[PDB]
């Protein structure tokens, strides 16, 4: 049953998929962990804050605000 | 080429204000010696905040044909007991290792 | 190091092979040009002088005289699709600016 | 409670407090009466214990096996 | 309420990657788009077969193992070691996307 | 082709900065974080020079840095949360001039991940608990203790996970030797993923959640949670116990709010604006950093906006209740990533880009004519002030910093024989072209 | 209905004798059920089951979890029953089982949190004044637990009131005992409330009752022990009364006051520590002469505590403390006293750690020759502890002579074989080092006399001594009667007792390992053929020592025995790689490496291949391990051609053995394999194109071990080439094959990178067939759980549709 | 029913018995032990204090992850104690 437990733990981790995963879930997952990776890495945030001419605190707050509904609301 | 009468290097520049170089090896003996120094310093002098050195330099792609000379120069700042434990595996004394580390730096950069 | 001040974020510079001069381009987002800043300030003055009230004491002439330095108080970051760009010719031995071409507002 | 020293020591054997006790007894009696009455309790939840109120990973796995 | 092959071939930027079953997917437009990414080797091609990935033909009967040239040219001292590391050559290697299948040996 | 990497000039940009008695004596030092370098600085109270004592390459990404001290101790520790799955505690050894690793606790996989903790780090003000948190559901709490040899002991982590939750900021709350408390700005996105109309995405509020650690029962519990008026950025610990009330300051868009659990009402103060501002009227105003200065007689805060304006925040209090928040314009300096107020009267400013600054706090108290804004003042409409040159601060030291380097050319444009480095760096009106030469001046 | 709820709350049997899933299910449901069940029935039934006389440990622990859950689901309804619960669980706090105490304290803590402070105080107050001393102890411990649960300042008023009670001395005694138990239970967490507790309890040191004074001194000692090394300003109003009391009291109270003084002294500065030590020291010197033994233990503890501070210096100690200490405590009466014997040893060692080893060592070394052997073992223990902690630097000629003569006389005068004299002899000789040249003849004569005869329990102790002292025996440039000893040890090779044979082999090995094979007397070509039949002995110590000895011989004296006997010995060692013990396997690996390095890889490799062809499973696995060992000691360049030539045999079960050997070889050599990946690539190609399932499974295992072995060494070309052959096996239904394929894929995820794996998964992630989607999403989840962060840079671009935005615009910025 | 515990690991060190002494808990390898095993608090309590993580007999030495499992960061999951249901 070790394989079955692995199949239950892999499902538990947030961001994993399965044969019924849609395009929307996949894309919002990669957008969300992209925003978290931007918040983590110090020189990517530097790049963005120089590009759009904003303070780094403002870019961080904008990314956190975008975290809620990236890619718009779902289908139907 | 940075110094008069030196060798050509690849100078890079970073968004945090850092400056660094990548220099080629000219012989297999220097490459092997520095590879063994890096191997032994990866284990007996691990990064301070809990990171794996080989895993950090393989963040997005695995490392290929680069020796981290910023890990290697941390040999000069270890304690004498561990400096001896490291040096006696390379069949050498700490002053010889220090001189060999300084030679490649002064060959290219300051 | 020696430093020479600029106006906007520098993006790229080239070296003239004969004179050894530097041709730099500077560009910023959320930024006004010099002319747009001047006319926006004149606009704000003429609108605050007609605030419909004694028209007897003028803060507008004091608001137009001295510009607070942007290297100390920041540049007015105004707009979302607004740009500001400049081309500069500079001598690298000294720090003097040899030529300066200002571009239009949103270029 | 064991110590060869504890055995050695424990071997040689042969108004304001009252006021505090009375006040405590009155307060305790009032609280006991209120709980017995259960007449005016809004059940204001103090602190919610997330672990106590939420299934564990092992419990979730057992539930999944039972389902299929 | 499902595309036809010719109808989906008209919508996509690259129609030659569209196949028979591609119109039967849950999201054929994303499937065809991922089939056109500038990388990403395709599926092993025997998913729809019924012969368990080992073809019982083509005459697989052949020599067991041909050792490299360096194999042939105490047992051998550090001089023959020198020989084995002077004669050592890099073998033929396939690049990133060249999957193997039952037929591609002959 | 085989290459050897060498660093010629280390990074000089600062991400985080903490201050404390890291050597165990009465002088104060600052620990700054570069991206992957840790560094200890000590400003001289006689000349105002900032000297670098130690700098170490950590070969990782530092994401959170805190200082804490146990009761009865005279030395401060350093808690580091990084892109590894470990929390580390360090101690500076002045006689050896190095950082000694005290503790290491592993809790997850490496990398800057969504649900693995390491982005947020809070500590109990008395030093008996530390909380490490991710941007998503996972939070962990470690209890810190001490043995009879006065060495630090660490416990096994306690979990406080909560699915479908985003965290904006975590701070420890100052209680009077009561059970440790942690405050979090949280958001639940479960409803927003189920509504295709897009109305559950809006109508979704931040909450201010309080987590209580019961040392007697050894578990973490959610005690209080309240929805906020608008979305706020970072939080500020208010000093409590026997010196001050025990709440939090929420910095938000155009406002600053005081909040405490119990019978305390909410107190709001709008952020003043510059008179005759030339910036786009649609834009709001937020605070970007803060600095607390506690004294045995009083305390105050220093908060800075995106324009670089530092205001001095004081709190008008009762026996237990807070009644007003008062704001007063203090000064204008470049936009900082961190601010440290040092005893002996020094303010350290680490800018987001360009040179860093150390200021002497010349004028203590406030004997001035400029207006003081308050939460009790009625306004239908916002406060206005006039920015002016430095009055409360004097510039004592300036640390060079090449961040951010944007373009470089190595060339012999003068008629020396050694080439020079021509570096286009800096952003905004603080950009410059710098010529670098190898040698002493 | 009443038994309605009873029959349904047999959930606790659902849990007691039940499965873990239904355990947690019934736990959650009874937690939801508690508030409606009511505390009455629930407790009425659970407290009997917790009072069950033969309940288990885990069962008791589960009962504690259930009590905590019921307390969570019913807070203020537990009040009318609190008293009852306490009478059941006020015991379990003085229980000799530690975990019983932890469980009782947890139960009382959750009960105090469920109820209020006033309720606990009102139910616990009547038993404060009880006369039964058994109740006043559980009451104090329960009050301490309640203070630890609800906080100290919440109980501070009740404490301040109860130990000022003029009604009876029992209430004051119990309040001070509550403070003491609070200190004992909470430790260094009392530091913010130290002064409050001290001012609450300080007035008891001058009471008219003697039991109150004693308990107050014990509470002060407990607080000072909990506070160390912090807190001296809070102990200021106690310094005057405590010292006046040690000056006036005598007896039990004097012992309590002295314990308090001793726990308080290490908190002071040099001045106060130095000044206070003088006073308590004259009092302690007076008290040296006491007949009571509890008093002796307390005096020893206080002496050790005070003599370890900085305010007390070695001059005052040697001038005032050492004469009476050594005159009153060092008599064999102390030796037969088992209670304070260890205390005396520790106090003496910690005295020597400050005053200097020479004085202590002399004062007791004259006493090594004694009629009683208890007093001899005591001195030997103390001497060897001091020697191990400080050394023999300032030990001089007279002291060295006396030490040697004493340890020699103590060795011979020995009734039963003890480890004390053995360790003393060993550490004394090891600390002296190259200084003991003539006592080397003397010691050799002594060990020769002990090893000659007398029951082999003296002989095995002599062999242990030889094994631990041969280094200093030979490093002093002496080898002849060393050989005289080796000859006798050789003659003592047939022994019926395996324990003595182990020590004999250890001594022989220590000899041959430290003396050179050069110029040494007992010939190797005589020892080794006599040694090879002992390898089949079944004792663990004999086996380990024999293997170590054969390994040393093969490492240094390899040229003294024919290669045929070496081959036989290695083929015999082959079977020891299956040993159930780890030291046997370690020594066997070492010795096999030495023998292979000695006789050459060619013949042993031929024999190992023949043995791999014809034997059962376990022997073939051991042969595979042996091939890997040979290939690591003698570079794999010498093994790989002969092993690859065996894959050329046209017969299954021979190629599979070659593949298993290659798998374990690469797993065992790790980083050394970077030079040999190009040589085995065509063989792995052939094995991956094969129809046999074991062929492909083992080739996948080889790929995995090779991938994880080379990482950061630039071998990505061959690994991508091999992935091109591994990948078509993802549609395999056989469980072992797919397991090996998943292992190989996760190894290639590390060696080759996640970008390549995502490139292999992209086109199948959304395939129309559900089988392809299942397989590809399993592989993708495995790639995603490891290195989630790197994938950010690798995802392909996906265009916006009419409804949703999918482009990541920030990465398109261009500075 | 051979399932790992996979709970948050604490400060307790994993133990191995005389039969499992050299083994890796996750992959059952014997080569290059690299990382000390940590277990949760419910696996280290009362009668469970010292026990083999693989089988459950009396522990004699420390449990270790192998270098192969350490490279793949398989030491970063929860408690690796084998628990049977
Ligand atoms: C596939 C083979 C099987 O799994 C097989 C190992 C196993 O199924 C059998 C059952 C059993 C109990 O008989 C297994 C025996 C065990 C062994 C032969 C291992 O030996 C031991 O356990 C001895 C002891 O635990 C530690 C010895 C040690 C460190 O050499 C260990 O191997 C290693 O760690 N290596 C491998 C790496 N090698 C290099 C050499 C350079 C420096 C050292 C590290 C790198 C050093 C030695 C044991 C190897 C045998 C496989
Ligand atoms: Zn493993
Ligand atoms: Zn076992
Ligand atoms: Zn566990």
């Amino acid at each position: 049953t070790i394989h079955s437990q692995l199949e239950h733990l892999q499902s538990k981790y947030i961001g994993t998929g399965h044969a019924d995963t849609t395009k929307w879930e996949w894309l919002v997952n990669q957008h969300r962990d992209s925003y978290c990776s931007y918040m983590g890495h110090f020189d990517l945030l530097n790049y963005f804050a120089i590009a759009e001419n904003e303070s780094k605190a403002r870019v961080r707050f904008n990314l956190m605000e975008k975290m809620l509904q990236p890619c718009g609301p779902p289908a139907d | 080429t940075l110094i008069p009468g030196g060798s050509e290097s690849l100078v890079y520049t970073t968004l945090s204000g850092g400056i660094g170089i990548l220099v080629p090896f000219t012989s297999h003996e220097d490459h092997d010696f520095f590879q063994h120094v890096e191997m032994h310093l990866r284990s007996e002098h691990p990064p301070l905040c809990g990171r794996d050195h080989l895993s950090f330099r393989s963040y997005y792609f695995p490392v290929k044909n680069v020796i981290d000379g910023d890990l290697c120069e941390q040999f000069n700042s270890m304690e004498p007991n561990k400096q001896k434990n490291v040096s006696e595996e390379l069949d050498r004394t700490p002053p010889e290792v220090s001189k060999k580390l300084e030679d490649i730096r002064t060959r290219y950069a300051f | 190091q020696v430093a020479f001040p600029l106006q906007y974020t520098p993006r790229k510079f080239v070296i003239h092979p004969e004179s050894n001069n530097l041709i730099i381009i500077e560009t910023d987002h959320n930024a006004y040009t010099e002319a747009t800043k001047a006319q926006r300030k004149q606009q704000m003055a003429e609108e605050m002088v007609e605030a419909a009230g004694e028209l007897a004491a003028e803060m507008a002439a004091a608001f137009l005289n001295e510009n607070l330095p942007e290297s100390i108080f920041g540049a007015p970051k105004a707009g979302n699709g607004q740009w500001a760009s400049v081309i500069r010719v500079m001598n690298p031995i000294q720090g003097n600016t040899l030529d300066l071409v200002q571009l239009e507002q949103n270029e | 409670n064991f110590d060869e020293e504890n055995a050695y020591f424990e071997d040689e054997e042969e108004d304001p407090l009252e006021a505090f006790m009375a006040e405590v007894e009155d307060q305790a009696a009032r609280d006991m009466k209120r709980l017995e009455e259960k007449d005016k309790e809004r059940k204001n939840v103090k602190g919610i214990r997330d672990d106590i109120e939420e299934e564990d990973d092992q419990e979730a796995y057992f539930r999944y096996m039972a389902e299929n | 309420n499902r595309f036809t092959v010719a109808e989906l071939k008209q919508l996509v930027a690259r129609p030659d990657v569209v196949e028979m079953h591609d119109v039967t997917a849950q999201d054929p437009k994303l499937l065809v788009h991922l089939k056109a990414t500038r990388n990403s080797v395709p599926v092993p091609r025997h998913w729809c077969f019924k012969r368990k990935y080992l073809q019982g033909k083509r005459g697989i009967e052949k020599p067991p193992f041909e050792l490299p040239d360096f194999i042939k040219r105490d047992i051998d001292y550090q001089k023959l070691h020198d020989a084995f590391f002077k004669w050592q050559t890099k073998p033929k290697l396939t690049i990133h996307g060249d999957l193997y299948y039952e037929g591609k040996e002959f | 082709m085989f290459l050897y990497n060498l660093t010629l000039q280390r990074a000089t940009g600062i991400s985080f900065a903490i201050h404390g008695n890291f050597s165990g004596t009465k002088q104060q030092e600052i620990v700054v974080s570069r991206g992957k370098i840790l560094e200890l600085l000590r400003p001289d109270p006689n000349t105002g020079k900032v000297h670098t004592l130690l700098t170490v390459e950590v070969f990782g990404v530092i994401r959170s840095l805190m200082a804490f001290r146990l009761t009865g101790g005279t030395k401060d520790y350093i808690v580091v949360g990084s892109d590894s799955g470990r929390i580390v505690i360090l101690e500076y050894q002045p006689s050896k001039n190095m950082f000694e690793k005290i503790h290491q606790e592993t809790f997850g996989k490496s990398g800057c991940r969504r649900i693995v903790p390491g982005q947020f780090l809070a500590v109990d003000p008395k030093g008996r608990a530390v909380m490490i948190s991710a941007i998503e559901k996972q939070k962990l709490v470690y209890i810190l203790n001490r043995d009879a040899a006065a060495r630090l002991t660490i416990s096994s982590p306690l979990e406080a996970h909560k699915a479908n939750t985003l965290v904006y900021h975590v701070v420890g709350v100052d209680v009077g030797f009561e059970n440790p408390m942690f405050a979090c700005l949280e958001m639940d996105y479960e409803e927003a993923d189920n509504d295709p109309t897009g109305e559950a995405a809006a109508n979704t509020q931040q909450t201010l959640t309080f987590y209580e650690l019961d040392l007697g029962l050894n578990h973490v519990v959610r005690k209080y949670s309240e929805p906020l008026e608008e979305h706020g950025n970072f939080l500020i610990t208010v000093p409590g116990g026997s010196d001050g009330p025990s709440g939090v300051l929420i910095c938000s868009e155009n406002y600053i709010t005081y909040k405490n659990f119990g019978d305390q009402p909410d107190i709001r103060c709008p952020i003043p604006r510059r008179r005759n501002d030339l910036d786009d009227p649609e834009r709001g105003m937020i605070f970007v950093c803060s600095a607390t200065h506690k004294t045995k007689s009083m305390f105050f805060f220093l908060a800075q906006t995106e324009q670089g304006d530092i205001f001095k925040i004081t709190l008008e209090t009762d026996e237990d209740m807070v009644t007003e928040i008062r704001l007063k314009y203090f000064d204008t300096v470049p936009v900082a990533a961190a601010m440290c107020v040092l005893k002996t009267g020094f303010l350290f400013v680490a800018s987001e880009f360009g040179n860093h600054y150390l200021y002497q706090i010349a004028h203590l108290g406030d004997d001035d004519e400029e207006p003081e804004f308050s939460s009790a003042m009625p306004l239908e409409d916002t406060f206005f002030f006039q920015p002016r040159p430095l009055k409360n601060l004097v510039l004592v030291d300036e640390l060079d910093s090449l961040s951010p380097i944007l373009f470089c050319q190595i060339a012999d444009l003068a008629n020396e024989d050694t080439p020079q480095l021509y570096v286009a760096c800096g952003r905004g009106p603080r950009s410059s072209l710098r010529v670098l030469r190898h040698g002493l001046e | 209905e009443e038994q309605k709820e009873r029959k349904i709350m047999k959930l606790l049997l659902k849990i007691k004798n039940g499965t873990p899933p239904m355990r947690k299910a019934a736990l959650r449901q009874i937690t939801d059920k508690a508030r409606e069940f009511g505390a009455g029935p629930l407790f009425n039934q659970i407290l009997p089951l917790l009072m069950s006389p033969t309940l288990e440990d885990q069962e008791r622990h589960l009962l504690v979890k259930v009590i905590d859950r019921i307390l969570y689901k019913l807070d203020d309804l537990v009040r009318p029953y609190v008293h009852k619960i306490l009478v059941v669980i006020e015991p379990l706090l003085i229980d000799e089982d530690y975990y019983a105490r932890v469980e009782g304290r947890e139960i009382i803590s959750n009960l105090a949190k469920a109820a209020g402070l006033a309720t606990m105080i009102s139910t616990m107050r009547p038993d404060i004044d009880n006369m039964d001393e058994y109740v006043r102890n559980t009451t104090a411990r329960a009050f301490a637990v309640v203070a630890s649960a609800l906080g100290i300042p919440s109980l501070l008023p009740f404490l301040k009131a109860v130990c000022k009670s003029k009604k009876s001395w029992q209430a004051r005694h119990t309040g001070i005992k509550i403070v003491q138990q609070i200190a004992i239970l909470m430790g260094c967490a009392i530091l913010p409330h130290l002064r409050s507790l001290v001012e609450i309890i300080e007035h008891g040191l001058v009471d008219e009752q003697q039991k109150v004074r004693t308990i107050s001194a014990l509470a002060i000692a407990a607080l000072a022990e909990a506070a160390t090394p912090y807190g001296i300003e809070s102990f200021d109003s106690v310094l005057k009364p405590l010292w006046k009391g040690i000056r006036q009291h005598r007896g039990k109270g004097l012992a309590a006051f002295l314990k308090a003084i001793g726990y308080l002294i290490p908190l002071m500065d040099a001045e106060y520590a130095n000044y206070y030590t003088r006073e308590v020291m004259l009092i302690l010197i007076r008290e040296f002469q006491s007949p009571d033994e509890e008093m002796k233990k307390i005096v020893l503890k206080v002496v050790k505590q005070c003599c370890g501070t900085d305010g007390v210096e070695a001059n005052y100690i040697k001038t005032e403390i050492l004469p009476p200490f050594f005159k009153h405590f060092w008599q064999h009466r102390m030796a037969l006293d088992r209670r304070n014997y260890r205390q005396l040893v520790d106090t003496t060692v910690e005295l020597a750690n400050k005053v200097g080893a020479a004085e202590i060592i002399s004062r007791i070394v004259d006493d090594l020759k004694d009629e009683a052997e208890q007093y001899r073992k005591m001195v030997m223990e103390t001497i060897e502890k001091i020697m191990g902690n400080l050394g023999a630097a300032d030990i001089d000629h007279k002291l060295e002579e006396q030490l040697i003569d004493g340890i020699l006389y103590a060795f011979q005068e020995q009734t039963t074989e003890d480890s004390v004299m053995l360790n003393g002899f060993g550490t004394v000789v090891n600390a002296l080092g190259k200084r003991v040249k003539p006592y080397l003849p003397q010691i050799c004569g002594t060990v020769l006399w002990r090893l000659n005869n007398k029951s082999a329990k003296v002989r095995q102790q002599a062999a242990d001594l030889i094994s631990r002292t041969a280094v200093v025996m030979k490093t002093c440039q002496e080898e002849k009667l060393m050989g005289h000893l080796g000859v006798v040890l050789y003659e003592y090779l047939g022994e019926e007792y395996p324990e003595v044979l182990g020590s004999i082999l250890g001594a022989l090995k220590a000899i041959v390992n430290v003396i050179g094979m050069h110029k040494m007397t007992p010939p190797i070509k005589d020892l080794l053929p006599r040694l090879t039949p002992i390898l089949k002995n079944r004792h663990e110590k004999v086996q380990e020592n024999c293997i170590d000895l054969v390994g040393r011989i093969a490492d240094r004296g390899a040229e003294y025995v024919s290669a045929r006997e070496w081959m036989r010995i290695c083929f015999e060692l082959l079977e020891l790689l299956k040993a159930h013990k780890k030291a046997i396997r370690r020594a066997t690996v070492n010795t096999f490496g030495y023998i292979a390095k000695a006789i050459g890889p060619h013949d042993v490799l031929a024999t190992l291949l023949n043995n791999l062809k014809v034997q059962e499973r376990q022997n073939r696995v051991c042969t595979t391990v042996a091939i890997a060992i040979v290939a690591e000691t003698c570079s794999p360049f010498t093994v790989l051609p002969a092993l690859m030539n065996e894959y050329r045999v046209p017969e299954l079960n021979v190629q599979n053995g070659v593949l298993k050997s290659l798998s374990f070889l690469f797993e065992y050599i790790g980083e050394m394999g970077k030079d040999y990946i190009y040589a085995v690539t065509p063989l792995l190609e052939d094995a991956l194109m094969d129809r046999d399932l074991v062929h492909r499974q083992t080739a996948s295992a080889v790929v995995q071990h090779m991938s994880l072995g080379v990482y950061g060494f630039g071998c990505e070309d061959s690994l991508n080439h091999l992935l091109n052959y591994v990948w078509p096996n993802v549609f395999e239904t056989s469980p072992h094959v797919i397991q090996a394929v998943m292992g190989a894929l996760e190894g290639l995820r590390v060696a080759i990178g996640p970008c390549r794996m995502l490139q292999y998964c992209l086109q199948g992630l959304f395939h129309p067939a559900r089988k392809v989607r299942d397989v590809y999403w399993k592989i993708y989840n495995s790639i995603y759980i490891g290195s989630q962060d790197a994938l950010i840079a690798h995802y392909p671009r996906i265009y916006n549709d009419d409804k949703n935005t999918y482009i990541r615009y920030e990465l398109d910025y261009i500075l | 029913d051979l399932i790992f515990c996979r709970k948050q690991a604490g400060v307790a060190i994993g133990r191995l018995c005389e039969k499992c002494d050299g083994k890796c808990v996750i992959c059952d390898s014997y080569v290059r032990p690299c990382t000390l095993v940590r277990i949760c608090d419910e696996c280290n309590y009362g009668s469970y204090q010292g026990r083999c993580v693989i089988c459950g007999g009396p522990g004699v030495s420390d449990a270790y992850y192998c270098k192969e499992c350490t490279i793949q960061e398989k030491d970063r999951d929860g408690c690796p104690k084998i628990v049977n249901l």
